[PDB]
């Protein structure tokens, strides 16, 4: 979208893995 | 008179406005006063002795810049009142205050005289209808769409954590530092006196937050990258000459996750994360967890998220899910959220009228916040 | 091997020591290790680096400042051995750790594994002859000269009423919680941030606490106190400049009757007196009501014992005689009573032997306090 | 190899050297390298080209003067290999390089390029056995005989306020400005040519120094002396012609409060001394503040600790002990205590050895400065 600040693939969130 | 309210999204570093019910803030500029250092001898000069917005992002030079803010907390009144006439003139909104209520912001746990001198500009300075004041947690996840979030945002002024479970905002869990993106640029100033290249003006001092936004990541060990040399990476100034940054980039936002090198032993961000987490009530804390939100931007660094989920798992018990979120818009999440908040139909329910101010004070102002 | 004891009034906010049959102790310090916060470039600077009693109140601006003991529960261990070890050195007492038997007081309801480790430290670090564990309750009673009575008493950590009945301790009916000086405090210092004066170091924490000592006062009615509007009166810092501390000062002290306000849902001081003589058997309920023994350093508060009174003849049942005693030196009566303990001829028959403790261990330590 | 080491206190303005355990510096003389403008036609001349120290001085008309130093920053690095060559030569020390240790001083917050230049030129060009650069706030407290107290200090390049309370120098105190005596002494040319006495060659420079040295004064109130009319006070320059100095008098030494007439928004020496005592702890303040050691050559102007005082109670908080000390020897003050610094025993632990610095490299230097 527009204005001038943004970060290009940093991701949504970073997750650990889910275990069992 | 419930016209479409106004969004005045505060900050030390940038003031974002506009109307209710919009994606993004149409109106964002740097929060401060500039006025001219030299005599104006030649006619035809750029007119009016104070320059906020676009005109003082580019006449910088000129100017000898004061921010009126400093981690969150007004220092200058007479300079945000003319930052919030210059918001509502022409230049910008092109709209009165008289006709539309208004949506202030602060960050938590400030001087209460400062809540009171905010409503008094704006109620008698300013001629407003309806005033209510948020938090930022509350409106980045009226954003993102949750209930359940731990907001760890980092502005300009102030970093904290409020732990916020399925609309019930924990008010003693609250952990907040005034260590943030300002420091750090000022951080990153001492050690490039020390690499050499000197700024100490305050025109000059925002050459210094451009190369802080643009050339700065975090290392995930900072002992690895300190035991190895750097590579000396280049900047070009307004000017032209070049500038080897060196280790200093790396080391600048360390201030962040180590508040020992600026010499103020603070707890850091990482560790106002657990902090709030682990004040907060035993069954909660999972939930919490996994609902970890970023905003503000100090959280933009390289590397940030990615050493701040290292720093967690050094900290949080053990075999835990962590889920550290951050959406695309962050620099914009708290005034998105305003917008929201405004745009739904309790809004009118929650502000303070004038002629409740009129007839209460401050105490009725304190009352509908909390 | 029956020398003169030393008696050890240990602590969370100060540690009291000196030898039995003294009319008061003459060695009392704060429970703090110091260390210094600054690089020390100059040679002839303060040799060390660990500072524990007067010089670490002299030198607080360098030192960071860190408790080892919380509620009555040491978490440092290492702190609270170099603590002791000061205690111990020519500049306090003047004396080696073989050749007396100490007498130790703990907080009612602690930890039991920190009750071994804290004899381990006094039998095998220090070569301690003989170590007695006691309560602060049952020694306060002994410096009055009674033998009914409740204690309440409210030191820095921990806030507990022990019900005594001609010498007949109950267990069962002995009451406890983890609010009290430090946590007074702390919600001081938040108070202090809402007004607008921070105080975020650890060495200015100590600042905090002078504030609390000197300008504080506990309202016997706070809802009229809250709807009155403050004269804000003035104090002066260390440095010199002036602070109006506001509505905070009263507000404060309340977290003693009221911790809804720091967010931990307990009983309260008033109540825990009250639940104490309750639990207790029917017959001795109004001998404990009319002996009532105040201790320990947050009950020194303006108007603390109008408020208790108030708050007694609130709960207790109807035309009962109350009566809360308070001794001028309320500080000292747990230290007071331990060195006429210790003065006495029975005090040889309590304690645990050195030969004792190696032949059983913690069993024996165990079954000899109770 | 531990023979007498050398003291080489470096400065912009001037530069003094000599022996450990000496009273006084045997060898003061003006840190430039003058260079004929005319060309020798006649026989029997001055040889060598490049003229150092008192040869310098007594042929000033002669000579193209360039200072390599400005603000505690060498550029012309050549030119500082040859004044530390002529230190070193027979002309002034009549010594070898080899035998002795080096004590060189820099001014703090320096670029850490130039620090790394330094020791390559002392340990390869010059054969050092060890060498040790030192601040000069740490080594006029040596000379004093103090370990407590700020060093307010004004040579010729810099202006820093260093806070050391009993032997602990405090880093992210350290306030510096580049407005010092060279800065004045241009000012005050600039003045002159206002009034009419134009100066412009680099040998008619030292006029304007001389002048700024003798007849100049710190007035108590500037706006009392702006509206009142001067005399106009003559001064016989060394040729024989009059001046009438004027208003230019009083107004150049101004500079070093006011540095917004050069046209430069920095602190100024009055605010760097409260600015300095502020950044540090609370408890320190008033011993700062108690403690105050004036230093260098800018210092020495008529009534300007009188000014000073005025302007720390105008700023610091009020009913404080303020006392602004200073030594005798204000120009030796910084060699004294490097002399006394040497010729202690730990010097040796200190320094950087040269087996050391050819193993490690930089490194080693920036690990045992700071």
């Amino acid at each position: 979208m527009a204005d001038p600040k943004y970060a290009d693939l940093p991701g949504i969130a970073r997750n650990e893995p889910d275990v069992y | 008179i419930a016209n479409q309210p106004v969004v005045i999204d505060n900050g030390s570093g940038v003031i974002k406005a506009g109307f209710a019910g919009d994606q993004i803030p149409k109106y964002c500029f740097p929060n401060y006063v500039g006025r001219p250092k030299h005599v104006r001898v030649m006619a035809g000069a750029l007119e009016g002795d104070i320059f906020i917005g676009p005109k003082a992002e580019e006449h910088r030079g000129l100017l000898s810049i004061r921010y009126p803010m400093e981690h969150g907390i007004v220092k200058d009144w007479n300079d945000m009142e003319r930052i919030w006439q210059y918001v509502y003139s022409k230049e910008q909104l092109q709209t009165f205050s008289e006709e539309h209520p208004v949506l202030l912001t602060e960050a938590p746990l400030n001087p209460r005289k400062n809540r009171e001198r905010a409503a008094e500009v704006f109620f008698e300075t300013f001629n407003v209808p309806a005033l209510f004041i948020s938090m930022q947690a509350v409106l980045s996840l009226y954003a993102t769409g949750r209930t359940t979030g731990v907001v760890l945002d980092s502005g300009d002024g102030v970093t904290h954590a409020v732990p916020i479970y399925e609309g019930f905002a924990m008010p003693h869990s609250i952990m907040r530092i005034d260590i943030a993106g300002r420091d750090v640029s000022r951080f990153l100033r001492l050690y490039l006196r020390k690499e050499g290249y000197d700024f100490h003006s305050s025109s000059e001092f925002e050459i210094v937050k451009a190369i802080k936004e643009r050339a700065c990541y975090l290392s995930i060990n900072p002992q690895k990258d300190e035991t190895l040399e750097t590579e000396k990476a280049q900047y070009y100034l307004p000017d032209g000459s070049t500038i080897e940054i060196g280790p200093s980039r790396f080391r600048a936002p360390e201030l962040l996750f180590r508040p020992d090198l600026i010499g103020e032993e603070s707890e850091g961000i990482h560790e106002v994360l657990v902090f709030a987490i682990q004040k907060s009530d035993m069954d909660l804390r999972r939930t919490l967890f996994s609902n970890i939100v970023l905003s503000g931007g100090s959280t933009l660094f390289k590397g940030f998220g990615d050493r701040l989920l290292s720093e967690v798992k050094k900290l949080a018990p053990k075999d835990v899910k962590i889920r550290i979120s951050a959406p695309q818009e962050r620099l914009y999440s708290t005034w998105i959220g305003g917008s929201i908040l405004a745009s739904l139909d309790t809004f009118k329910k929650m502000w303070v009228s004038k002629k409740e101010y009129e007839e209460d004070g401050a105490r009725s102002i304190h009352r509908k916040t909390f």
